[PDB]
């Protein structure tokens, strides 16, 4: 039927990015909020 | 043969713990600090920091 | 076997290095007083 | 099979050297405490 | 006071401003004066301008 | 292929450990 | 700052905010009861209830 | 020497920029993941 | 100015290294690292070893089909005995591979490794200016780690018996050194409990004890661990406030008011303990075994009547008549 | 990463950090000539090497 | 800038920043160089696309034999 | 059992769209 | 009102905490992964 | 043999843990950052 393995492939590319934005916008925000 | 042998072992054991103590207090006691460290000159507040 | 040598090969290593850092240690065993002492341990270096 | 030995006999004879000509080397000198 | 001397010197106090205390202790600093111990403030121009100078020929 | 899945996960903990090591918070004194 | 484990305690002294986060668990058990029933029902066979029911 | 090195810059992303992210790799995980199953 | 070989030995020696070196560490890092390779190696891909001697091999690594739970180094063959197998000793390396070498590498390295730890120990208290008796705190692990892997090979005579470098096949070992030598009513090993048993009570007490009295010296929205300054030199916590308390908590002579007493003591029950239960494998190597109260209780007329000793007993006989399957032609197991 | 700050890297002339590129390729082109030289004269020959896969 | 030993052995080859020639220099030859470079990749392009058939050059995979 | 991720996918495509929405930045005139 | 709520609070993570919370995971997730294999 | 799924537990709940304790980190390294 369907591929094993994909479920990986397709929740850790949709993860793994989705990581990386929400930690550069949670960073950008703490440096802005310390800047004040 | 048992009794000699497990005797011996605890008691070689034993010693080499007993060697190890003192040979670590004979050379603290004979760079002399085997008392505590000095608070005056702490060896360690003289080095750089290590990281 | 004396210290498990086999082939008298295996003995050049064994007995070769040590003299080459018996050599270096005695430069600096050279370079020291080497004079008695009345002490615990030799604090000169 | 000789030649791994001889190699970890050099090995082991070049530490085994460096550990006992260190120890000869005025090792309780190196004290914080000395002069 | 002896030992916060002979420590200073000897390179402990710099390297890490921010190490045993938390954000809102370093944020409390940094901001009313208690800059780090053994060192200043100078521009990023000037020091690289200084460091140009130190390599020079 | 749960073997791939071990060694990643042993080789992330020596990273770690590799990291937490090498890469600590350098400690010093404050000047309270 | 506040440490990792001490996060929420900034709605201890804000009731409104304490309501918010309070409804905000119970819209999340909600969906959860509701998507849980849902699998269920994706995964249930109901063709025989006496040799396979659902605690089989 | 090994300390500030001037070429230190801070890393921004305003919120926009994480909304387009996210809707990015949502929309591309919803295009790839029939193809991936499959 | 200075001989190479002075400025060789003012490196090894230097306190300026992020990793102390030093003598000892002159031993220990290569046999460590040696050790350290061998096993991660031998634990990813190792072929199936014969253990029992009897041409039944035993599957180890991960790649033969075992987890992180089931993987093991498995010990050397029962046909090696403790004859001594490196490499060279193989007529190839696959032999080698087959009987179990590896475990004797990693053994022996290790060992050295752990001793070389000890003296390392030792050797950056004496540069630091420190007292020396840390490492004396670790040999109780080392003597441990001896017990398991060398001294009772020696005694039972074959390295197949030691510990396998694994879990399941720790608790192998363990289930095995019950069955054959009843170690839970050994004495030594009812010692290491009480050690292990204490110091974890000992460790929470003074934690408790240090965290519940913390003198105030942060705010409300910050973790109280910032009240203390690394180099500070004041107490951080109320010592007199935690004896206070556990003195009425018990009795008041039943705290230390001696903060120095009292890590002395902290140092002193789990590495006695620890000790006393290496030293028990130690003896039970040489077939030293524990407490034996099989058939203690007997009626008037001679009937015996079982006590939990007999259940223990039972359970003992259960694990012997089912370990190292087809290794044993004889009744008895001497 | 930790040393940045070597000496080679910095112009002895204006003392900021500059590349001699032009140098640097010349020493990276004479490097790679002496590679495939080396690898075409004694890998694919023979001469000190195994060879390159030929078929039919 | 902290200064090793290797630095300074590769300090020579990293400390001609900016020096050019002056004018023109060598860009005629170099532009020869590469009409002749392009006349070359031209050869074996045809070559390879068989529009350039040489003797002795058979561009197919049945002259491995 | 891939129709739960494809609707996990599209619910969080439409989260995104929601918060995008309601929780945008606030656009407001600088004093420059 | 809508606007500076006064309980608002920076929250800390020193790299210390960090390396711990790694290492616990990673081991939990060594221990736990022969279980959920299985 | 080994049951499928299994992997989606272990990488998700290895990721996502380590994926929070990442974004503290470098938020609070960013706030201390803007600090000074
Ligand atoms: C190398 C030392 C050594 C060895 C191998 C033996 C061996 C033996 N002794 Mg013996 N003994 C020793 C020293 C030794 N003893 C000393 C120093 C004394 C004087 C106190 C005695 C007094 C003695 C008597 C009176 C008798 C024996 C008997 C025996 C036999 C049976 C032991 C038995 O069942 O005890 C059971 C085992 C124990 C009691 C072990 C308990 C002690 C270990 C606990 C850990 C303590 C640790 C060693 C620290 C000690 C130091 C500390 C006290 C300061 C056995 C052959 C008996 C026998 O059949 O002889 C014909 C007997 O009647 N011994
Ligand atoms: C600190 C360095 C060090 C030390 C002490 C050892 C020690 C040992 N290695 Mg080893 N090894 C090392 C580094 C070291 N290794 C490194 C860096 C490598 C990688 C190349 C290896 C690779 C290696 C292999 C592949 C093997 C060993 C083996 C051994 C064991 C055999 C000993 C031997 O050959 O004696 C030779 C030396 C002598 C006879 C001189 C002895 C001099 C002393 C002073 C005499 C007194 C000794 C007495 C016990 C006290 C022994 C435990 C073998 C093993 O584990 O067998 C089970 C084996 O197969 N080693
Ligand atoms: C870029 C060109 C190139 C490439 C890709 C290859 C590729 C190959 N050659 Mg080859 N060769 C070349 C040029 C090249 N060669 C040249 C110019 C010569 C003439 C000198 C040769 C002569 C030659 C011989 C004689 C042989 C090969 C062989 C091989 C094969 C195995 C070697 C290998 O994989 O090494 C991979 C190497 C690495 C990935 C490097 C890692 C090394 C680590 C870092 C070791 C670290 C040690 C180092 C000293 C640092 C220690 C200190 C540190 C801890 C601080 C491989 C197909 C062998 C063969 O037939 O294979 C079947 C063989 O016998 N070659
Ligand atoms: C590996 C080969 C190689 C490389 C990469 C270089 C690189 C360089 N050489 Mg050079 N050179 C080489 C070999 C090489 N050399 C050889 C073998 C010689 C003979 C000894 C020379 C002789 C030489 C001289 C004399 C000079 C250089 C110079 C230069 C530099 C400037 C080049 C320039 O202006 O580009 C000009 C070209 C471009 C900017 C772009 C070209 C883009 C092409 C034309 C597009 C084609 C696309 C098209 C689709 C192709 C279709 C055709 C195809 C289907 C057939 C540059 C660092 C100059 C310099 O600075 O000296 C230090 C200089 O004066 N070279
Ligand atoms: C003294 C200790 C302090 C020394 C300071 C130096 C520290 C050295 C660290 C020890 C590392 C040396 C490892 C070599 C040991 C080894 O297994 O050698 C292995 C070799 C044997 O080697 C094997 O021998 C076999 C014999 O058929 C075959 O030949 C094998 O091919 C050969 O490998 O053994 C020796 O060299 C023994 C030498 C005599 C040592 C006896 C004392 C040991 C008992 C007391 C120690 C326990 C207490
Ligand atoms: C699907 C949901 C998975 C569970 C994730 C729960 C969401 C986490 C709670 C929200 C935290 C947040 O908003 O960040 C709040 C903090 C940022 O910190 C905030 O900064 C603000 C600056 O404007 C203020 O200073 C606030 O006081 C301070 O809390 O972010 C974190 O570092 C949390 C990281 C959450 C990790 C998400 C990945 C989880 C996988
Ligand atoms: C969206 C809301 C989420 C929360 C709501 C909670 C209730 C909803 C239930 C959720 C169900 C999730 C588990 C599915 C059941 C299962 O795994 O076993 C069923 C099958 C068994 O294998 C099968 O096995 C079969 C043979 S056998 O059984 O292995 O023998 C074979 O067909 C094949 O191998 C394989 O298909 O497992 C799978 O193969 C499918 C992989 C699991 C599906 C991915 C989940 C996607 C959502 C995750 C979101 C991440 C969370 C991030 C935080 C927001
Ligand atoms: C059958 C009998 C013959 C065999 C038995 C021999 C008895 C053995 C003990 C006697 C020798 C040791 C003396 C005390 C040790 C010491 O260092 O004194 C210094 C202090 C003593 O009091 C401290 O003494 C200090 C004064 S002074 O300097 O020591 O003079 C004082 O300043 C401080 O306040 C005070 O707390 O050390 C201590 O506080 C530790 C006291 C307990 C240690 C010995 C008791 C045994 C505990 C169990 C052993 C571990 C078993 C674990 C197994 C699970
Ligand atoms: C859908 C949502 C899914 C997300 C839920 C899960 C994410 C949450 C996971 C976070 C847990 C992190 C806890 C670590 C965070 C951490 O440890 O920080 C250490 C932290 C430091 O304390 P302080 O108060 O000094 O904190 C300073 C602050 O800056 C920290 O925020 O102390 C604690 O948090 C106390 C807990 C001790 C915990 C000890 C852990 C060590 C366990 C053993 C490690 C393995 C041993 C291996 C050998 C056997
Ligand atoms: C053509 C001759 C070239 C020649 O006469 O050079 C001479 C010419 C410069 O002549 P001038 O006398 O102006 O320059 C003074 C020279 O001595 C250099 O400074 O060089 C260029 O113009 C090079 C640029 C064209 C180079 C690309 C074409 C080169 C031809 C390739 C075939
Ligand atoms: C793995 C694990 C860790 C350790 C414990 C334990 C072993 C038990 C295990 C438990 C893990 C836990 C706590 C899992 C939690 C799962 C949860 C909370 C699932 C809930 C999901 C919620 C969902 C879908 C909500 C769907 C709601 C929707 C679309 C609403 C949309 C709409 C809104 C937003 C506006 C109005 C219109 C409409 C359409 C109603
Ligand atoms: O392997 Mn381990 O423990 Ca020396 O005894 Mn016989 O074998 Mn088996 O039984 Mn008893
Ligand atoms: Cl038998």
């Amino acid at each position: 039927n369907v591929s094993v393995a994909a479920y990986l492939a397709v929740l850790l590319g949709t993860f793994i990015p989705v990581v990386f934005l929400l930690t550069l916008y949670i960073q950008s925000e703490s440096r802005k909020a310390a800047e004040t | 043969r048992s009794w000699l042998t497990c005797a011996h072992f605890f008691l070689g054991f034993a010693f080499y713990i007993g060697h190890l103590w003192h040979a670590g207090r004979a050379r603290a006691a004979a760079a002399g600090f085997e008392k505590g460290i000095n608070r005056e000159n702490e060896p360690t507040l003289s080095l750089r920091p290590i990281d | 076997e004396a210290l498990g040598i086999d082939d008298t090969r295996l003995i050049v290593p064994v007995i070769l290095i040590p003299v080459i850092t018996f050599i270096l240690y005695a430069g600096f065993a050279s370079e020291q007083d080497n004079e008695d002492f009345f002490d615990t341990y030799d604090q000169r270096r | 099979m000789f030649t791994l030995k001889i190699v970890v006999y050099t090995t082991v004879t070049f530490f085994v050297s460096l550990f006992t000509f260190g120890f000869l080397s005025n090792d309780a000198s190196r004290n914080p405490n000395r002069k | 006071r002896r030992r916060v001397a002979q420590a200073e010197a000897a390179g402990w106090f710099t390297g890490n401003p921010s190490f045993g205390k938390s954000l809102i202790e370093y944020s409390e600093e940094t901001k009313k004066g208690m800059r780090e111990p053994g060192t200043v403030s100078i521009s990023a121009k000037e020091l690289a301008a200084l460091r140009a100078e130190a390599a020079k020929k | 292929m749960e073997t791939l899945v071990y060694v990643f996960l042993l080789a992330g903990t020596l990273g770690v450990i590799f990291f937490a090591v090498f890469f600590r918070d350098p400690p010093r004194i404050a000047k309270k | 700052g506040l440490p990792w484990y001490r996060v929420h305690t900034v709605v201890l002294n804000d009731p409104g905010r304490l309501i918010a986060v309070h409804l905000m668990h119970t819209a999340l058990v909600a969906g959860w009861a509701g998507s849980m029933a849902l699998y269920e029902l994706a995964v249930f066979d109901p063709s025989d209830p006496v040799l396979n029911p659902m605690w089989r | 020497m090994s300390g500030p090195n001037p070429n230190k810059q801070p890393v921004e992303l305003n919120r926009t920029s994480l909304f387009w992210g996210l809707l990015l790799i949502f929309v591309l995980a919803v295009l790839f993941s029939s193809y991936f199953f499959n | 100015s200075a001989s190479a070989w002075e400025r060789f030995c003012s490196w090894i020696t230097s306190t300026d290294n992020r990793l102390y070196i030093g003598w000892f560490g002159v031993l220990m890092i290569p046999t460590l690292l040696t050790a350290t390779t061998v096993y991660i190696i031998a634990f990813v891909a190792a072929p199936p070893v014969d253990i029992d001697g009897i041409r039944e091999p035993v599957a180890g690594s991960l790649l033969y089909g075992n987890n992180i739970i089931t993987g093991a180094v498995i010990p050397s063959s029962a046909s090696i005995g403790i004859h001594f197998y490196p490499i060279w000793e193989a007529a190839s390396l696959d032999e080698w591979l087959y009987n179990g070498g590896p475990y004797q590498l990693i053994v022996d390295h290790f060992l050295l490794g752990v001793c070389g730890w000890i003296g390392r120990e030792w050797e950056f208290s004496y540069r630091l200016g420190m007292r020396p008796w840390i490492s004396v705190a670790f040999t109780a692990p080392v003597a441990a780690a001896s017990a398991v892997f060398l001294v009772y090979p020696i005694g039972q005579g074959s390295f197949s018996d030691g510990m396998p470098l694994g879990i399941s096949g720790t608790f192998n070992f363990m289930l095995v050194f019950q069955a054959e030598h009843n170690i839970l009513m050994h004495p030594f090993h009812q010692l290491g409990v009480a050690g292990v048993f204490g110091g974890s009570l000992f460790s929470a007490m003074h934690g408790s004890l240090v965290t519940s009295s913390l003198i105030r010296e942060t705010t409300e929205n910050e973790s109280a661990n910032y009240g203390y300054k690394f180099g500070q030199e004041e107490e951080t916590y109320n010592i007199v406030a935690a004896h206070g308390y556990f003195g009425r908590l018990i009795f008041q002579y039943a705290s230390f008011n001696n903060s120095r007493a009292l890590h002395f003591f902290l140092g002193l029950w789990p590495v006695v303990g620890i000790w006393f239960t290496a030293l028990g494998v130690m003896t039970m190597a040489f077939n030293l075994n524990g407490f034996n109260f099989n058939q203690s209780v007997v009626d008037s007329q001679g009937r015996v009547i079982n006590t939990w000793a007999d259940i223990l007993n039972r359970a003992n006989l259960g694990m012997e008549v089912m370990h190292e399957r087809n290794a044993h032609n004889f009744p008895l197991d001497l | 990463w930790v040393y940045w700050d070597l000496e080679l890297f910095r112009d002895p002339r204006t003392g900021n950090p500059a590349l001699d590129l032009p140098k640097i390729f010349g020493i990276h082109l004479l490097l790679s000539g002496v590679l495939c030289f080396g690898f075409g004269a004694f890998h694919v020959t023979g001469a000190w090497g195994p060879g390159i896969w030929v078929s039919d | 800038a902290l200064r090793t030993r290797l630095g300074e052995l590769l300090r020579p080859l990293n400390s001609e920043y900016g020096k050019v020639a002056p004018g023109w220099g060598t860009t005629p030859i170099m532009g020869f160089v590469m009409l002749l470079f392009f006349l070359f990749l031209l050869i074996i392009l045809q070559i390879y696309n068989s529009s350039l058939i040489i003797e002795n050059v058979d561009v197919d995979w049945a002259s491995l034999g």
